Protein backbone atom coordinates (compact mmCIF):
# COMPACT_ATOMS: atom_id res chain seq x y z
CA UNK A 1 0.00 0.00 0.00
CA UNK A 2 1.18 3.48 -1.02
CA UNK A 3 2.23 6.18 1.57
CA UNK A 4 -1.08 8.27 0.09
CA UNK A 5 -3.56 5.08 0.84
CA UNK A 6 -1.83 4.69 4.10
CA UNK A 7 -2.26 8.37 5.03
CA UNK A 8 -5.30 8.23 3.68
CA UNK A 9 -6.80 5.24 5.62
CA UNK A 10 -4.96 6.72 9.10
CA UNK A 11 -7.03 9.91 8.45
CA UNK A 12 -10.33 7.62 7.56
CA UNK A 13 -9.51 5.81 11.01
CA UNK A 14 -10.07 8.58 13.30
CA UNK A 15 -12.98 9.98 11.28
CA UNK A 16 -14.53 6.56 12.25
CA UNK A 17 -13.73 7.04 15.51
CA UNK A 18 -15.20 10.60 15.94
CA UNK A 19 -18.37 9.03 14.06
CA UNK A 20 -18.53 6.09 16.03
CA UNK A 21 -17.83 8.09 19.40
CA UNK A 22 -21.00 10.36 18.40
CA UNK A 23 -23.43 7.73 17.52
CA UNK A 24 -22.80 5.95 21.36
CA UNK A 25 -23.36 9.27 22.42
CA UNK A 26 -26.61 9.78 20.85
CA UNK A 27 -27.30 6.35 21.97
CA UNK A 28 -25.92 7.02 25.62
CA UNK A 29 -23.81 3.95 25.44
CA UNK A 30 -21.52 5.50 28.05
CA UNK A 31 -18.53 4.60 26.47
CA UNK A 32 -15.30 7.20 26.31
CA UNK A 33 -13.16 7.01 23.31
CA UNK A 34 -10.31 4.51 24.30
CA UNK A 35 -12.81 1.63 25.35
CA UNK A 36 -14.17 2.52 21.91
CA UNK A 37 -11.67 2.21 20.46
CA UNK A 38 -9.93 -0.62 22.21
CA UNK A 39 -14.05 -2.41 20.75
CA UNK A 40 -13.29 -1.58 17.50
CA UNK A 41 -9.88 -3.18 17.85
CA UNK A 42 -11.34 -6.32 18.54
CA UNK A 43 -14.15 -6.39 16.57
CA UNK A 44 -12.10 -5.61 13.39
CA UNK A 45 -9.77 -8.67 14.61
CA UNK A 46 -12.96 -11.02 15.05
CA UNK A 47 -14.52 -10.71 17.99
CA UNK A 48 -18.41 -11.28 18.31
CA UNK A 49 -20.17 -8.13 18.74
CA UNK A 50 -22.74 -9.46 21.20
CA UNK A 51 -20.37 -11.36 22.85
CA UNK A 52 -18.24 -7.99 23.33
CA UNK A 53 -21.09 -6.23 24.51
CA UNK A 54 -21.61 -8.88 27.48
CA UNK A 55 -17.94 -8.49 27.98
CA UNK A 56 -18.39 -4.37 28.19
CA UNK A 57 -21.43 -5.16 30.49
CA UNK A 58 -19.74 -7.61 32.76
CA UNK A 59 -16.41 -5.36 33.11
CA UNK A 60 -18.51 -2.58 34.37
CA UNK A 61 -20.16 -4.55 36.97
CA UNK A 62 -17.29 -5.70 38.40
CA UNK A 63 -15.55 -2.34 38.31
CA UNK A 64 -18.73 -0.95 40.07
CA UNK A 65 -19.43 -3.91 42.56
CA UNK A 66 -16.46 -5.34 44.90
CA UNK A 67 -18.70 -7.54 46.15
CA UNK A 68 -19.50 -9.54 42.62
CA UNK A 69 -15.26 -9.16 42.38
CA UNK A 70 -14.25 -10.97 44.80
CA UNK A 71 -17.19 -13.50 44.52
CA UNK A 72 -15.48 -13.82 41.09
CA UNK A 73 -12.48 -14.47 42.65
CA UNK A 74 -13.38 -17.45 44.76
CA UNK A 75 -15.19 -19.12 42.26
CA UNK A 76 -12.04 -18.87 39.62
CA UNK A 77 -9.70 -19.65 42.42
CA UNK A 78 -11.89 -23.02 43.04
CA UNK A 79 -11.02 -23.94 39.47
CA UNK B 1 -12.96 -15.00 12.96
CA UNK B 2 -10.11 -14.35 15.39
CA UNK B 3 -8.11 -17.13 14.16
CA UNK B 4 -4.20 -15.67 14.15
CA UNK B 5 -5.38 -12.85 16.04
CA UNK B 6 -5.06 -14.18 19.52
CA UNK B 7 -2.36 -12.01 20.65
CA UNK B 8 -4.02 -8.52 19.66
CA UNK B 9 -7.05 -9.48 20.95
CA UNK B 10 -5.37 -10.56 24.49
CA UNK B 11 -3.49 -7.23 24.53
CA UNK B 12 -6.99 -5.29 23.86
CA UNK B 13 -8.48 -6.99 27.06
CA UNK B 14 -5.77 -6.14 28.74
CA UNK B 15 -6.31 -2.69 28.14
CA UNK B 16 -10.00 -3.34 28.71
CA UNK B 17 -9.46 -4.56 31.89
CA UNK B 18 -7.07 -2.26 33.59
CA UNK B 19 -9.97 0.74 32.24
CA UNK B 20 -12.85 -0.61 33.79
CA UNK B 21 -11.82 -2.60 36.65
CA UNK B 22 -9.74 -0.27 38.74
CA UNK B 23 -9.05 -2.90 41.35
CA UNK B 24 -7.53 -4.90 39.26
CA UNK B 25 -5.25 -2.98 37.45
CA UNK B 26 -2.50 -2.28 39.79
CA UNK B 27 1.07 -4.29 40.97
CA UNK B 28 0.07 -6.12 44.58
CA UNK B 29 -0.86 -9.80 44.89
CA UNK B 30 -4.27 -9.27 45.33
CA UNK B 31 -5.27 -6.73 42.33
CA UNK B 32 -3.27 -9.23 40.05
CA UNK B 33 -5.26 -12.41 41.31
CA UNK B 34 -8.20 -10.02 40.61
CA UNK B 35 -7.29 -9.17 36.98
CA UNK B 36 -6.52 -13.02 36.08
CA UNK B 37 -10.02 -14.14 37.43
CA UNK B 38 -11.34 -11.35 35.40
CA UNK B 39 -9.21 -12.01 32.54
CA UNK B 40 -10.17 -15.66 32.03
CA UNK B 41 -14.13 -14.28 32.53
CA UNK B 42 -13.51 -12.62 29.85
CA UNK B 43 -11.96 -15.63 27.55
CA UNK B 44 -14.97 -17.49 28.47
CA UNK B 45 -17.62 -14.55 27.55
CA UNK B 46 -16.01 -14.63 24.44
CA UNK B 47 -16.49 -17.91 23.68
CA UNK B 48 -19.79 -17.93 24.28
CA UNK B 49 -22.03 -19.14 20.74
CA UNK B 50 -24.36 -15.83 20.90
CA UNK B 51 -27.42 -15.29 18.21
CA UNK B 52 -27.76 -15.36 14.61
CA UNK B 53 -26.93 -11.69 13.53
CA UNK B 54 -27.63 -11.25 9.79
CA UNK B 55 -25.78 -5.02 6.23
CA UNK B 56 -28.61 -2.53 7.47
CA UNK B 57 -29.84 -4.36 10.24
CA UNK B 58 -28.03 -2.79 13.57
CA UNK B 59 -28.65 0.39 11.75
CA UNK B 60 -32.85 -0.45 11.59
CA UNK B 61 -32.43 -1.61 15.20
CA UNK B 62 -30.72 1.69 16.10
CA UNK B 63 -33.09 4.06 14.27
CA UNK B 64 -36.07 2.45 15.58
CA UNK B 65 -34.59 2.43 19.42
CA UNK B 66 -34.11 5.91 18.12
CA UNK B 67 -37.56 7.22 18.00
CA UNK B 68 -38.73 5.96 21.29
CA UNK B 69 -35.66 7.18 23.14
CA UNK B 70 -34.62 10.52 22.22
CA UNK B 71 -36.11 11.55 18.64
CA UNK B 72 -34.29 14.58 17.86
CA UNK B 73 -31.87 12.93 16.83
CA UNK B 74 -32.99 10.51 14.63
CA UNK B 75 -31.81 12.14 11.57
CA UNK B 76 -28.42 12.96 13.09
CA UNK B 77 -27.82 9.28 13.13
CA UNK B 78 -29.06 8.63 10.20
CA UNK B 79 -26.53 11.17 8.59
CA UNK B 80 -23.74 9.67 10.56
CA UNK B 81 -24.44 6.19 9.69
CA UNK B 82 -24.23 7.58 6.24
CA UNK B 83 -20.67 8.65 6.92
CA UNK B 84 -19.93 6.07 7.98
CA UNK B 85 -20.20 3.59 5.53
CA UNK B 86 -18.62 5.01 2.47
CA UNK B 87 -15.08 5.69 4.89
CA UNK B 88 -12.52 3.22 3.58
CA UNK B 89 -11.70 1.74 6.46
CA UNK B 90 -13.19 -0.73 9.35
CA UNK B 91 -14.47 -4.12 7.72
CA UNK B 92 -17.13 -5.22 10.68
CA UNK B 93 -18.66 -2.01 10.14
CA UNK B 94 -22.43 -3.63 10.89
CA UNK B 95 -20.98 -5.78 14.01
CA UNK B 96 -19.45 -2.40 16.03
CA UNK B 97 -22.70 -0.22 15.15
CA UNK B 98 -24.46 -3.98 16.67
CA UNK B 99 -22.46 -3.00 19.63
CA UNK B 100 -23.39 0.25 19.99
CA UNK B 101 -26.78 -1.00 19.96
CA UNK B 102 -26.69 -3.47 22.73
CA UNK B 103 -24.88 -1.07 24.96
CA UNK B 104 -27.77 1.43 24.28
CA UNK B 105 -29.10 3.31 27.41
Amino acid sequence: MPPSERAEKQAAAQQAVDILHEIATILNCHLDRRTLSICISMIENGVNPEALANVIKELRVLGQDPQQLDALVANYLAS
Amino acid sequence: GPLGSMQRINNAIDSLIGHLVPAAAGDDDDARTRRQAVFDLVRALLEQPGSNIPVNHASDLIKRRLISTNPSQALRFSNLYTRLLALPVLNQKWAILYLLHQLAD
